[PDB]
């Protein structure tokens, strides 16, 4: 299947309470596998899943090293994003980056990523050329004229072109028996009555990996979108997911409703209904 | 593995 | 502009009286990303809770998952409550197995 790799930067400030929190983490599709807090006893980039654990010791000094690097430059530019919005030093702000690479069936490059928010609103990304930016206010065209001076998009073509794709299969290899394994969803439908008139049909998909599933209700062939329930895709914390779909239904038309199942676990696409 | 920035100044 | 939590509260297996689970409540969809998570039995804060690293969403919202092993019973009651910059009060939502 395809598969991407993302690592997410977080930089939080805590006026009166010390220096602002920087955190890491990698991930392969929806496995985390990599870790640095600021805030931990000894920060160190850590493992977060068994098939990183054979990286030798030079791998977490490098990756330690940069983070506590990346520590220090995330502090500089949340005292510089203060002075690009005109706030004070009372509040507590957050800055927020994604970067990293998609890959298709074949393992060769899809697209790369790289973008920035400041506090929960989209701040600057890189184009899908890998060259040019978009700047999503004035304070972001500033810090455009810099990347752009210091020819930053080009740095990062030669990591998401490279290093990214060579470092994601090789993680895809040593953990082949999980990153490359998708779980088809468990499926059943649920019948909870209301009133007399009425029940919710609930259509369940449980156990599955990756977390990418679509779940739809149909009634006589029509989709009920603005008629379901769908809650939002939620861990297990087995390393899988869960989701439902309900519908309310009148008594006694429950064969007219079918539950619509898609997952890269499964072969083709499910149908089910309500089984009494 | 992370990318080792040349210039990510804001 | 701040965002408000979204809350499941929900097991890791489908819950069988008598038989050793995990209780989850997973917090979702929010920013600035500090938050207080607590699980309750009985209305009593549970002890030891863990949870999940940090991390966030495509569109820049914050998740957590807390939590903890127990086995249900028939008649005892779990929650989580939380609390955010958003939320005047604490926010309780119940555990239901059916949901
Ligand atoms: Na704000
Ligand atoms: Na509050």
């Amino acid at each position: 299947g395809s598969h991407s790799m993302r690592y997410f930067y977080t930089a939080m400030s805590r006026p009166g309470r010390g220096e602002p929190r920087f955190i890491t983490v990698g991930y392969v599709d929806d496995t985390q596998f990599v870790r640095f807090d600021s805030d931990a006893t000894s920060p160190r980039m850590a493992p977060r899943a068994p098939w990183i654990e054979q990286e030798g010791p030079e791998y977490w000094d490098r990756e330690t090293q940069i983070s506590k690097t990346n520590t220090q430059t995330y502090r500089e530019n949340l005292r510089t994003a203060l002075r690009y919005y005109n706030q004070s030093e009372a509040g507590s702000h957050i800055i927020q980056r994604m970067y990293g690479c998609d890959l298709g069936p074949d393992g060769r490059l899809l697209r790369g990523h790289n973008q920035l928010a400041y506090d929960g609103k989209d701040y600057i990304a890189l184009n899908e050329d890998l060259s040019s930016w978009t700047a999503a206010d004035t304070a972001a065209q500033i810090t455009q004229l810099k990347w752009e001076a210091a020819r930053v998009a080009e740095q990062l073509r030669a990591y998401l072109e490279g290093e990214c794709v060579e470092w994601l299969r090789r993680y895809l290899e040593n953990g082949k028996e999980t990153l490359q394994r998708a779980d088809p969803p468990k499926t059943h439908v649920t019948h909870h009555p209301i009133s007399d008139h009425e029940a919710t049909l609930r259509c369940w998909a449980l156990g599955f990996y990756p977390a990418e599933i679509t779940l739809t209700w149909q009634r006589d062939g029509e989709d009920q979108t603005q008629d379901t329930e769908l809650v939002e895709t939620r861990p297990a914390g087995d390393r899988t997911f869960q989701k439902w779909a309900a519908v309310v239904v009148p008594s006694g038309e429950e064969q007219r409703y079918t539950c619509h199942v898609q997952h890269e676990g499964l072969p083709k696409p499910l149908t089910l209904r309500w089984e009494p | 593995s992370v990318l080792n920035d040349i210039f990510s100044r804001l | 502009i701040q965002r408000t939590p979204k809350i499941q509260v929900y097991s890791r297996h489908p819950a069988e009286n008598g038989k050793s689970n995990f209780l989850n409540c997973y917090v979702s969809g929010f920013h600035p990303s500090d938050i207080e998570v607590d699980l309750l039995k009985n209305g009593e804060r549970i002890e030891k809770v863990e949870h999940s690293d940090l991390s966030f969403s495509k569109d820049w919202s914050f998740y957590l998952l807390y939590y903890t092993e127990f086995t249900p019973t028939e008649k005892d009651e779990y929650a989580c409550r939380v609390n955010h910059v958003t939320l005047s009060q604490p926010k309780i939502v119940k555990w239901d197995r059916d949901m």
